[PDB]
């Protein structure tokens, strides 16, 4: 009747789609969330779909020592 | 006054107390949000290196930032009023008609680009000042240089066209 | 507080004067030298004073005392009114800016 | 200063309760709400992300406490029938 | 006086005027122990369970609106969050506490 | 030197007190409905 | 001679009344003495949910709006119904849980003076700034670089929550988990 | 090319017997330096638990019905096979942090940082993540191989805090820089 999984793995895959489509499809789609993780990015990169860069969420302060700027001083003023 | 976002606030504080003599004197910028706005790339084309360098300035006088950096704080002033007096001698018709035209739509830049493209052609052949945005993605068009934005609340007209510097 | 998360997705307010009790405590106390922990007291008394605003409260009143102490001593024969000091600093209201600044 | 004159209340509950067993799991609730308001207070004023994250986390310990008691409460109703004590 | 605080008191007015007609208007005239019987353990099972799962998506909710920082590495811990209290989930349905059948 | 009177009264109101906190439990822990005034 | 610091009134830009704080405080004791005081258990619920709704409404006025809306959907909508859920079921007689409150009015009074008296010189100056002439006033400015990108409150939590602390959110699982299980094992038949 | 700025984060500076190589070694790394002795340990580790079960069984029988024991026999061997596996990488990170004899790995670790040095690439790799979750990832991770005992952890992350000076990498780069130099320049 029922199969069993460890007995018939494949059996009882085919028999919970049918039987138990919704508990089984569930299991099946939390399943692609890591499969596409180690699926995609990989593909992506091969295809040359490239990670934009982040925005800044800071402003973004320049490496390195100060410029020594002359300009805008204040004989500039008036 | 604190950093703190009021939530009671039912008064305002003023003090008619002028800087001392001790300290140059600089005119503040009379521009409102939406015209420094559409200002804002071209003061970032000019000032960028005193921008920076005022910003360095505080970060090199950690707790002490806004009495040490004055000098370059003023700095700052007169390069972006150098920007806002130059824009409004050579590009004024097409700033307002920008800087209105965000004044109307939330100052979301993605819903004004004909009178964008409109100025910053105007602004680079006038005053040689290029909009730049760092880091954007290689294998796209820039955004700000798309002929269609997917966020824009009117369409684009096909005639209006983007600008784009040395074509 | 002394976590460097403040409400706003910036760093908490108070952080700055955390990391540099931290700081002195790092590199003045030792196990050769027990007693540099005393160097820290102040910036201790710094990082309580940034939570809690006791000095500045006693300060800020000690000080309104005062001034409505002095204030009530001189007479203002026409102190500037609400109107007028909405007008302050605005674009054809040089008059109101003239008259709040008493200049 | 009223997270304080709640926590009280809280306390109070177990001084004016002699037979009501029920009150007593409202007394801590009282109690856990009056320590949360307390460190919400205090993150507010120290601009603090992290006191706001330890409030979350008594919220949601203080519910999966109440789930446990609820549950422990059922299973000695199931044999007893009456949650009173006879004092 | 903001939009919001006007709203409810609108909304409460509301339900003022309703009670108010049919407690002056309505005609009205006062026309005018018990068993113990045990209760369903189903019942507790339902507010448990739903109380606990409910609180669990509290938490998830601060991920929904931090994902561009929380990048790959949040990503992770929510997953792992994720994965431990859907083994309880497991847990209540292969158990029947919902009384399947 | 020190006051023995001074110092007796202290030490009759410190235990006194506590000798009133368990004076309150037990009225608490009372199962006649006596008062406040027990 | 000119008054160099002017104080006026806020037209638009304005921010609530803290006359609201006052009324939501008194509330809540209004509604925790009634929890305490109150027969029946399931109205004595009732007055524990109010309690929880002024808290709540407290927490979002002074801006906590995540916070405040976490008590409204999981303490009321959520721990409040499975407590009325279990009261209403059981056999309760009321004469049964009441005992003579005047035998504790002693000890309810020394009680209350030795905790409050202890407990309130622990509080910090920032929960006691505004509670009982020379009144104080909090000044706010604004700040530009800080406030590039502002967070809601919600999204400085999840900046954190995940990653950071992530510990504190593998500990509180462990505990939902330990929950869950608990509550199924002593309460079903297997 | 030397950043002039080799040590660049506070790190935690533990009393151990061998020299420290990495608080937060790569998981690969771990992998690659195991030795297979490690191999051995794990796997003979791994079979105890299942063993331990069997054993049980057939001294003190459990009286289980028909397919009980399967199931336990299931469960065990994935508990031995997490245990094993646990045990498996401590044996090869526990080098890496100095608290056991390291001499092979010091001298790998010298070995591949010093070539990656001279063909000018970053010395523990390229990050997906920002410099600040790289921060939170080296936090999280660094000698938490100590704590597998109540919780697992892996560094999956290229960071660059270590804990670790790497003056000694680029002293070591330009020293052979310049030998495969002088080879060059007589011929
Ligand atoms: C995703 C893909 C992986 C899951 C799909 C394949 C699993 C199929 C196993 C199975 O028996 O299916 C038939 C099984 C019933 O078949 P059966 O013939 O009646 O079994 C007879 C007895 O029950 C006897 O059956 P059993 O108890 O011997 O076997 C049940 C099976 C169930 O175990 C699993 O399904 C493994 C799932 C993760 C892989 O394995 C075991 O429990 C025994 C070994 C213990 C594995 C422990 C794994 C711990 C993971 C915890 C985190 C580890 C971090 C490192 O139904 C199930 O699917 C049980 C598993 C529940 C499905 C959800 C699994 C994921 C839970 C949420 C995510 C957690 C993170
Ligand atoms: C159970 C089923 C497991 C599902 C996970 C499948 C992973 C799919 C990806 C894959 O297969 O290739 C790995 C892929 C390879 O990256 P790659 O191309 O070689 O780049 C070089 C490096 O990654 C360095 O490159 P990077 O620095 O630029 O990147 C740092 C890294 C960011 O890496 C991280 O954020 C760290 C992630 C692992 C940290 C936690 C380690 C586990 C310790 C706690 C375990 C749970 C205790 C309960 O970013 C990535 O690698 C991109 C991957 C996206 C991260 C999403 C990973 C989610 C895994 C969590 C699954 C849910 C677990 C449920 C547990 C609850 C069960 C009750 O990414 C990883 O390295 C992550 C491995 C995570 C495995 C940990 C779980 C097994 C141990
Ligand atoms: C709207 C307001 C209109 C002005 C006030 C109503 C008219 C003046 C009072 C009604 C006088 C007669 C009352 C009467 O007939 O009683 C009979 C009954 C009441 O019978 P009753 O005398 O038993 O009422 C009992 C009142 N208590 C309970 C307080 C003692 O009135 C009605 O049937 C309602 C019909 C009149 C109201 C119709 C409102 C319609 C609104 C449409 C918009
Ligand atoms: C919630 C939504 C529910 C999701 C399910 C909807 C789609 C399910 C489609 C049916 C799956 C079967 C696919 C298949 O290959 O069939 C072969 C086998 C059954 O063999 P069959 O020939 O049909 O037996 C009858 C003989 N008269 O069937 C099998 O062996 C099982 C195949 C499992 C793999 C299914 C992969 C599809 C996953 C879709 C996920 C969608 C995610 C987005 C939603
Ligand atoms: C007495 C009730 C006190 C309720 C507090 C008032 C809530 C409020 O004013 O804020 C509205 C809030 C979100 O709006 P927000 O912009 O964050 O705050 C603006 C404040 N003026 O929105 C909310 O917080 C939701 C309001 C909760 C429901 C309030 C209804 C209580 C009064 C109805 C009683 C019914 C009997």
């Amino acid at each position: 009747t029922t199969p069993r999984f460890w007995s018939t793995p494949l059996k009882y895959c085919r028999w919970a789609a049918r039987e138990r489509p919704a508990l089984f499809f569930s299991v099946v789609i939390g399943a692609l969330g890591p499969v596409t993780l180690a699926t995609v990015p990989p593909l992506r990169r091969l295809i040359g779909d490239v990670d934009a860069a982040p925005i800044p969420l800071t402003y973004p302060i320049p490496p390195g020592p100060r410029k020594q700027l002359k300009g805008y001083d204040d004989d500039t003023e008036d | 006054m604190a950093t703190r976002k009021p939530a009671f606030n039912q008064h305002v504080l003023l003090d008619t107390t002028p800087l001392p003599d001790s300290i140059p004197k600089v005119k503040e910028i009379g521009a409102s949000s939406a015209p420094l706005l559409s200002a804002s790339f071209f003061i970032g084309a000019r000032c960028k290196d005193y921008n920076d360098d005022y910003m360095q300035c505080k970060n090199e006088n950690p707790g002490r930032g806004e009495f040490e950096c004055l000098k370059e704080g003023r700095r700052v002033t007169r390069c972006a009023r150098s920007v806002l007096k130059d824009i409004n001698t050579h590009c004024l018709e097409q700033f307002r008609a920008h800087w209105q035209c965000l004044d109307n739509n939330n100052q979301q830049l993605w819903q004004c680009r004909p009178a964008e493209w409109k100025l910053n052609k105007c602004v680079y052949e006038n005053l040689k000042l290029e909009k730049v945005i760092p880091d954007q993605p290689k294998n796209s068009t820039p955004v700000h240089l798309r002929q269609r934005q997917i966020f824009a609340h009117h369409a684009i007209p096909p005639w209006e066209r983007p600008f784009i510097p040395g074509q | 507080m002394a976590s460097g998360y403040g409400l706003n997705g910036g760093p908490s307010r108070c952080f700055p004067f955390w990391q540099e009790l931290l700081a002195c405590y790092v590199t003045n106390s030792s196990e050769d030298n027990p007693d540099g922990k005393n160097k820290c007291i102040p910036v201790m008394e710094d990082y309580y004073e940034c939570l809690h605003h006791r000095k500045e409260a006693a300060r800020v009143r000690a000080l309104q005392a005062a001034y409505r102490e002095a204030e009530a001593k001189k007479l203002q024969e026409n102190p500037p009114t609400a109107g007028q000091i909405r007008n302050l600093g605005l674009l054809n209201k040089e008059e109101d800016t003239k008259k709040v600044h008493c200049a | 200063n009223i997270t304080l004159i709640l926590f009280l209340i809280g306390i109070l509950g177990f001084v004016l309760n002699r037979k009501n067993i029920i009150l007593m799991l409202i007394s801590i609730e009282i109690m856990l709400l009056s320590i949360t308001f307390l460190i919400l207070l205090s993150s507010l004023n120290m601009d603090d992300i992290i006191g706001q994250t330890y409030a979350i986390y008594i919220i949601v310990v203080a519910g999966a406490e109440s789930a446990i008691g609820l549950g422990i409460l059922v299973a000695f109703y199931r044999l007893r029938g009456s949650i009173a004590i006879e004092y | 006086m903001s939009a919001m605080s006007i709203y409810i008191i609108f909304v409460s007015i509301i339900a003022i005027l309703f009670l108010a007609i049919d407690l002056i208007f309505a005609p009205h005239n006062p026309y005018k122990s018990q068993s113990r019987s045990p209760f369903n353990i189903s019942f507790f099972i339902y507010g448990l369970v739903f109380l606990l799962l409910d609180l669990e998506i509290l938490l998830l909710y601060p991920f929904a609106v931090s994902e561009y920082v929380n990048s790959a590495y949040g990503l992770a811990a929510a997953l792992i969050f994720i994965g431990i209290i859907t083994i309880g989930f497991v847990y209540e349905l292969g158990h029947d506490a919902l009384k399947v059948h | 030197p020190k006051d023995a009177v001074h110092l007796g009264l202290k030490g009759a109101a410190v235990v006194g007190g506590i000798g009133l906190l368990f004076a309150a439990v037990r009225t608490s822990l009372a199962r006649k409905n006596v008062g406040p005034w027990a | 001679s000119q008054i160099s610091l002017l104080l006026l009134k806020e037209i638009y830009t304005n921010g609530s009344t803290h006359i609201m704080l006052d009324i939501l405080s008194v509330l809540a004791v209004i509604s925790g003495i009634c929890v305490i005081i109150s027969k029946n258990p399931i109205v004595s619920v009732l007055h524990l949910i109010g309690l929880f709704a002024y808290v709540s409404f407290y927490l979002i006025l002074i801006g906590l709006n995540f916070v405040g809306l976490s008590y409204l959907i999981v303490y009321i909508g959520a721990v409040s119904i499975l407590f009325l859920f279990i009261l209403m079921l059981i056999n309760i007689r009321t004469s049964e849980l009441q005992s003579n409150t005047s035998n504790s009015i002693p000890l309810t009074i020394l009680v209350g003076i030795i905790i409050s008296s202890f407990l309130f010189k622990m509080l910090p100056y920032g929960v006691i700034i505004s509670n009982q002439k020379n009144d104080l006033f909090f000044i706010t400015s604004k700040i530009w670089d800080g406030a590039l990108a502002e967070n809601n409150h919600i999204s400085s939590i999840g900046n954190i929550m995940y990653t950071n602390y992530n510990v504190w959110l593998i500990l509180a699982s462990f505990i939902l988990l330990l929950a869950m299980v608990g509550a199924i094992v002593i309460t079903i038949k297997p | 090319n030397t950043p002039t700025q080799t040590y660049q984060f506070p790190s935690k500076t533990v009393k151990t017997d061998y020299p420290l190589i990495d608080n937060d070694p790569h998981f690969t790394r771990v992998i690659r330096y195991a030795r297979p002795s490690d191999y051995a340990h794990g796997l003979a580790a791994a079979a105890a638990g299942p063993a331990a079960l069997w054993l049980m069984e057939r001294i003190s029988p459990s009286q289980v019905g028909r397919g009980g024991f399967a199931k336990a026999m299931r469960l065990a061997g994935f508990i031995g096979l997490a245990g094993g596996f646990l045990y498996f990488y401590q044996r090869s990170i526990l080098r890496f942090y100095g608290m056991s004899e390291n001499a092979r790995e010091v001298e790998m670790d010298m070995r591949e940082m010093t070539d990656r040095v001279k063909a000018g690439l970053p010395l523990y790799g390229e990050s997906r993540l920002s410099p600040a979750m790289q921060g939170v990832a080296a936090r999280q991770s660094r000698y938490s191989a100590l704590f597998f005992g109540v919780m697992p952890w892996f560094n999956f992350v290229n960071h660059n805090q270590h804990g670790v000076d790497t003056a000694k990498y680029y002293q070591q780069a330009e020293r052979e820089l310049e030998a495969e130099r002088l080879a060059r320049e007589q011929a």
